[PDB]
Order: C-alpha cells, then structure tokens, then sequence
C-alpha cells in the first residue's frame, strides 16, 4: 500500500539503530546502551504533502537465528543499512547484512537501501572515511547519508528519503 | 487491550503470551512462502512488545 511504508533497520550491534529510531519516534536520546532484540513503531508523518504511515522494524544487531534475521528482513520494504563511522569494522559488516537482504529478496530487481553512516558527532573518532563509505554506496548504486541520532543531524532526511524511494518503487509495480 | 495491565507482573504475563505468539509466527515464516498477513501481524506483536516493554520500565 502507498498509505503504510516498512522500514528496516539493519546493521551490526552498537551502531544506533535504535537510537536513531527513537529519534525520529519520540525526539529522544540517551546514551544508555541495551541490545535490541527486536521492537517495531508506527508514525503517522506527511510525505511530500500526503498523509501516510512509517512502520519501522528495529533488528538485533547481535542476533541469534538466522531464520529469525530472514523473517524480518523479508518483510521489509526498504532498509536503513546502518554502520558506525566510529567502528570500521561495522562498516565491513555492511555486505555481509546487504548479501542477506539480496538473498532473501531474490526476485526483485532492486531494493530500497539507503546506507546510513550514524555517530557523525564524534568525527573526531572516525575510522571510516567519508570517501571510503561514499564509493561503497556509489558501487552499491545506493545513496550514503551520515546521521547523528544525537544531535538529529539528517536522522528525518534518512528515513523520509528512504520513504521516497519505496514510493517510486511502489509506483512503478 | 494489551497494553491495559498496571502491575509488573501482569505486565510480564501480557509480555510472555506476545512472545509465544511471536515465535509461532517466525515458525510458521520460516518456510520461506510469502505471506504478507502473517507479516503484518508479526510487527503488530513487535508493536505491542515494544509499548509493553516501555511500560515495564
Ligand atoms: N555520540 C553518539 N552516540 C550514539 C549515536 N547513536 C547511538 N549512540 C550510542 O551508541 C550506543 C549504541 O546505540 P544503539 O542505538 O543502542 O545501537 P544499536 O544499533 O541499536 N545496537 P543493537 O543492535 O545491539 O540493538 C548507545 O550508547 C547510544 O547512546 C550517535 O549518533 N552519536
Ligand atoms: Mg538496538
């Protein structure tokens, strides 16, 4: 339905999905950490002038099942895939989490994905490189924002950019 | 509806049954056939336990 738009967000543990959901959500943050295991919220938000429905699925980064992580990843309809710029090796898990979706989304022929590179706050302890992450989208075809789910920084562009190319997607079926 | 109880033990009570119900449905998910109801109900459980979870703190 182009009323009612399914977010996932995938990355490893520690990166800020849930922070950054809960920004967008509630605008709220907190530094206490606790390791998702799955939750989900819906808002109610006006895209491009039209009244429309965000569910979001915010996953466990430190999953156990991969028959879990399947179920949820192919309920989506677009992915956030979330690193930290703080953590290359976050970075590095980003295939691997692209690899399933693709997977698990065999027959279509392309899939919503913004990658999110979160924690631009603490610039000062970046590992990954801007060019680095930027080329990796280009490659992937894909767009690269970088968020704080601190200070907001582009945490509403991530998700309503997100919205729009589910949209186009839905539009063209 | 769910969200109603107001002890911690009813809480965890309404928190147990939604998790039971969850992990009927990624049984029944896990074969791998689309079924977009199934789906939906899996994140209206998830809804649910999210608003429960927050209660319980
Ligand atoms: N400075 C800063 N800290 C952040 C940011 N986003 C998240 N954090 C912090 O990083 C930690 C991990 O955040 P969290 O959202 O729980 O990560 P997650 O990806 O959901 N982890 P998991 O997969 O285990 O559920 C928390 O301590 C949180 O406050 C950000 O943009 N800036
Ligand atoms: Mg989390």
């Amino acid at each position: 339905s182009l009323a009612l738009h399914k977010v996932i967000m995938v990355g490893s543990g520690g990166v800020g999905k849930s922070a950054l959901t809960l920004q967008f959500m509630y605008d709220e943050f907190v530094e206490d950490y606790e390791p998702t295991k799955a939750d989900s919220y819906r808002k109610k938000v006006v895209l491009d002038g039209e009244e429309v429905q965000i569910d979001i699925l915010d996953t466990a980064g430190l999953e156990d099942y991969a028959a879990i992580r399947d179920n949820y990843f192919r309920s989506g309809e677009g992915f956030l895939l979330v690193f930290s710029i703080t953590e290359h090796e976050s970075f590095t898990a980003t295939a691997e989490f692209r690899e399933q979706i693709l997977r698990v989304k065999a027959e279509e022929d392309k899939i919503p994905l913004l990658v999110v590179g979160n924690k631009s706050d603490l610039e000062e302890r970046r590992q990954v490189p801007v060019e680095e992450a930027r080329s990796k989208a280009e490659e992937w075809g894909v767009q690269y924002v970088e968020t704080s789910a601190k200070t907001r920084a582009n945490v509403d562009k991530v998700f309503f950019d997100l919205m729009r190319e589910i949209r186009t997607k839905k539009m063209s079926e | 509806g769910p969200l109603g109880s107001e002890t911690q033990a009813g809480i965890k009570e309404e928190i147990r049954r939604q998790e039971f119900l969850l992990n009927s449905l990624h049984r029944d998910l896990q074969g791998g056939i689309k079924d977009l109801s199934k789906e939906s109900r899996m994140w209206e459980v998830l809804r649910i336990l999210t608003a429960l979870r927050r209660k319980l703190r």
